């Protein structure tokens, strides 16, 4: 585990004290590597910046630079926490308590995603040592890419107003039913800009010289669509695609460079890293040894090792 | 069985073991009367391609 | 505490579980009264002889 | 002033080890001491009639 | 801090079965469906 | 299992661990043979791709392979052919005093025009030459070579911690990164710094101090950097080189095997880690 | 390592048994991580995820979901393998068999599809309860992430028709990629929905940034800095592309998640992942076609 403790600092309101009896198996952000470290790194007043309190874009831009540990024993002197990325080194799987109103699967990449739901807060509040705590919500890692995409595009909105008072909300989800509806309160301007950059900047490096060649085929496209299954439930009808149907440009020098094929390299340098860019980098893995394929809201899932 | 991970040790036990039929004509039939409810409401639902 | 059954194959295996759970008295407390006309307690005191 | 929280009361179950040969469905199995069984692709049983 | 044991033996036509019913006694309680 | 040991057998034309210290941070040479045919590919046709058909070829001149593979590349090997490259000079040209008395700069004049020429068609030398490990015996012979320099995690430091105490080899490389200075570990990683036509095609090799992720690594990798002006692209690769479990233990001296600046590190977890170019 | 077994069904032939011998080293993939399982978690019969046999698609959604499994000892009545994906990182030393590149001392190898290679090859058939075991291919991170972009560039010059792909050195070998007489038109329907799925997604993009950026920087730290970095690059690009192509916020920002979660799925679907890795002890460093190799467990 290469041990990790956060002692109980100063008192102890009673019942709190099993407040912290069931967040076992939750995460803490601590911001370093310690054999001993204080608690008031620990809550949300440390992940609160100079002044100003980060947005749900900007608390994933807070747990960039900062690292996750599993809580594994609760004393009433100190809190073992185990440091995710370095001792992650465990056969006997430490584990986790997921806090989240989906019933995952077996075999899910597990990431981690701010308290943004409309009802599971994971708000626990301590008086006598004044803190906010913040829990996060482990989740499915599609699942997880399908959040981080509608919280930018929806600061992306608070960009630009132009369109008429109904926009679609960006405000709910779809998992095989499970209609899912988040929070939209506040939106930070430069965690959306900085979050917004990236966005732009490395769709700018996947596109490349052969990659033109492949835009020739959009009419090629919808030949498909009236004549398969596969196809026309590929092509999306909220898209681009339907609506751009309504060339080599020769330029070539030497021909032996293979364009074609180094065109599909750095679209997938870039483009093909979108989410992991944005957002947090899936290490937790479902892994239940009794066979079960599902893991309840509440339980206690066995935890390995990266993706 | 052994088996070291988290925590602590970890002890597994299985028993090996088998079974034959040993009955040259059927044996053990099994009837089947009794209802407790259907597992399912019986329908109205549309079939989506 | 909870005896278990060892199955195999694609059901996972299980492992003995125990409970301990703890429970806490609560206090009634019931009433009666009566009553001494004033006439009687002088009479009970021997005051009125 | 005088004060005490008190316990009392703890209690356990029996755990109740049931043979295999008390039950009724010990009657029709024949079970028998044979070690080594995992070292047979073949141990089979042939009858006659 | 070789015996008798307790069961129930219905006689019909002319044969004996050990009419016996599980999971009040050793099913119960494990999480396990009764076959 | 906290334990391990890894064997190449190679030549000791690359490296000779016998003029190394116990304490050097080898490379391999994966895919050694390798390199006509990636000079002809990956690159746009300005490069004129019959450069390394040749330079490699000149490598080896001063090194037939037969049997014994050309491999084991030494951490001095990078430092001194490049000293004449980055931003160092008369420092980073101490380990070309270390090597060509020690080893040999008739493999690395071969091999510095290897770093003007892999680098020129686009065959960035990241992906070849992978991690090894940190040089535990040298049960090589005269001129051949049998080295045990273990991979495979945090044993190479236990088992040469608990007894090489893992050398920087150069004052300027261990790039002391974070100057904001503060408790903890440190994580190890290895950075090819690249300037793409401005110094005509620049080769860099050193090592950074962080207690950073590798989240918090690839910011740190666009911040602190003058090499940005460059318009091809792919610079900075960079893979994990492990965790120093403690910041308290690093050193600064000159004293080596020729003066030559060294920094003892002492106690390791080697996460061998991966690699990434894209930008 | 804990070992796992998995149980050798009812009747099978000396064949269906020398069928069990020519696998002891190979690469298993499985659902769960009961320590019996059995043999039904184990074929490519139980790979079917919508009714029909998977495509190469189909197969890496679970090449990337489920676990690996590697058989140290085959026997009678039991599979043994230590699986990969349990034990502390660099411990639990096991043995695979090499396929057609080398497996250098290094490599990190991936686990992936058998149709880049000879499809019936490796494909090892039980005849008696009549299933088919579709082993994986090991191949190593450089070239695993090389062939992959290949043959659905290949697909590219194949799907809509008027240099040649496939010749591809290794550092000493020259690889065949074309194993012509019948396969290959059967890899172009067998990574038949794989194309799509690498052309929509760019079709998509690129079709969406250029009414995107054009509809931003106007709608201010990111609006010089986007052609900054991009000078002579990006709008190099909206001057060849916007021109040669044809040209709505509302369903713009609606397709923006959408684009960009099937981005997302293609990042876990592509890129192979390594898993186990090749660094041995005492080798000659270089693994051949048919021979085992000491295979130690993270990367």
């Amino acid at each position: 585990c290469f041990e990790a403790d956060i002692a109980i600092p100063s008192g102890i309101s009673r019942p709190d004290a099993a407040a912290l009896q069931r967040c076992e198996g939750r995460v803490v952000f601590l911001p370093t590597i310690r054999r001993q470290l204080a608690l008031a790194d620990v809550a949300h007043e440390s992940f609160v910046s100079g002044g100003v309190s980060p947005d749900t874009l900007g608390l994933l831009l807070a747990y960039r630079r900062r690292f996750p540990a599993v809580i594994t024993r609760v004393l009433p002197t100190r809190i073992v926490a185990c440091p995710v990325d370095l001792g992650l080194t465990h056969a006997g799987t430490v584990n986790l308590r997921n806090t989240s109103p989906v019933d995952l699967c077996n075999g899910d990449p597990v990431s981690l995603v701010p308290p943004v739901f409309e009802g599971q807060a994971t708000d626990v509040r301590l008086e006598s040592l004044d803190l906010t705590l913040r829990f996060p919500v482990p989740l499915p890692t599609p699942l997880a890419r399908e959040i981080v995409a509608r919280l930018v595009a929806r600061g992306i909105r608070d960009l630009n107003p132009r369109t008429p008072g109904e926009l679609p909300d960006l405000n709910v989800l779809y998992y095989n039913g499970a209609r899912l509806s988040l929070v939209a309160d506040v939106q930070q301007l430069a965690s959306v800009n900085t979050e917004l950059r990236s966005l732009v900047l490395n769709m700018v490096y996947s596109i490349t010289e052969g990659t033109t060649l492949i835009l020739t085929l959009i009419p090629r496209l919808l030949a498909l669509s009236a004549q398969d299954g596969y196809v026309n439930a590929l092509l999306q009808m909220q898209s681009v695609t339907r609506e751009a149907a309504q060339a080599p440009m020769l330029m070539q020098d030497g021909e032996r460079r293979l364009p074609l094929y180094e065109a599909l390299v750095a679209w997938l340098a870039h483009a093909g890293q979108l989410g992991d860019i944005l957002a947090l980098a899936p290490a937790v893995r479902v892994c239940t040894f009794d066979g079960a394929a599902v893991v309840q809201s509440g339980d206690m899932a066995p935890v390995i090792r990266y993706p | 069985a052994r088996h070291e991970t988290g925590g602590g040790v970890n002890f597994t036990l299985t028993q090996p073991r088998g079974n034959v039929d040993l009955g040259v004509g059927y044996t053990a039939v099994a009837a089947t009367g009794t209802v407790r409810n259907p597992v399912t409401d019986m329908g109205n639902l549309p079939q989506n391609f | 505490h909870q005896p278990l059954i060892a199955r195999d194959g694609p059901h996972p295996v299980e492992q003995p579980v125990h409970n301990y759970m703890t429970k806490v008295i609560d206090r009634r407390a019931l009433n009666a009264a009566f009553s001494l006309a004033t006439e009687a307690i002088a009479l009970l005191t021997g005051e009125a002889l | 002033d005088v004060e005490f929280d008190a316990l009392l009361g703890s209690y356990c179950n029996t755990l109740s080890l049931v043979r295999f040969l008390e039950l009724g469905l010990s009657v029709a199995c024949v079970c028998t001491k044979f070690p080594e069984l995992a070292y047979m692709n073949e141990g089979r049983v042939q009858f006659e009639v | 801090e070789t015996t008798r044991v307790r069961a129930d033996l219905v006689a019909i036509g002319d044969r004996l079965v050990f009419l016996e019913a599980l999971e009040k006694r050793i099913y119960a309680a494990t999480n396990v469906p009764y076959p | 299992p906290r334990y391990h040991l890894t064997r190449q057998v190679t030549l000791t034309d690359l490296c000779q661990p016998n003029a190394e210290r116990a304490g050097a941070l080898l490379l391999a040479l994966r895919h050694p043979t390798d390199l006509p045919h990636l000079a002809r590919h990956r690159a746009p046709p300005g490069r004129q791709t019959e450069r390394l058909a040749e330079a490699w070829g000149q490598l080896l001149e001063a090194s037939e392979s037969g049997c014994a593979r050309a491999g084991l590349v030494s951490f001095n090997f990078l430092v001194a052919a490049c000293a004449a490259a980055y931003d160092a000079r008369d420092a980073a040209e101490a380990v070309r005093a270390h090597i060509t008395t020690n080893y040999a700069g008739a493999r690395l004049d071969r091999f510095s025009e290897c770093l003007r020429a892999m680098v020129h068609t686009h065959v960035f030398p990241h992906e070849v030459m992978r991690f090894f490990g940190g040089l535990v015996s040298w049960v090589t012979q005269d001129e051949l070579a049998s080295v045990t320099a273990v991979c495979s995690g945090p044993q190479e430091a236990t088992h040469t911690g608990h007894p090489v105490t893992i050398p920087a080899c150069a004052f300027v490389d261990l790039d002391a990164e974070l100057c904001l200075g503060g408790p903890g570990a440190a994580f190890l990683y290895l950075v090819f710094t690249y300037r793409q036509c401005r110094d005509q095609e620049l080769c860099c090799v050193y090592v950074v101090k962080s207690q950073l992720p590798p989240r918090g690594l690839e910011a740190a990798l666009e911040r602190l950097f003058g090499r940005l002006r460059i318009t091809t692209c792919t610079y900075a690769a960079f893979a994990e080189l492990g965790v120093m479990p403690d910041d308290s233990p690093r050193c600064l001296h000159r004293t080596e095997r020729v003066g030559v600046p060294v920094v003892i590190l002492e106690g390791v977890v080697w996460r061998p880690g991966g690699w990434r170019a894209c930008a």
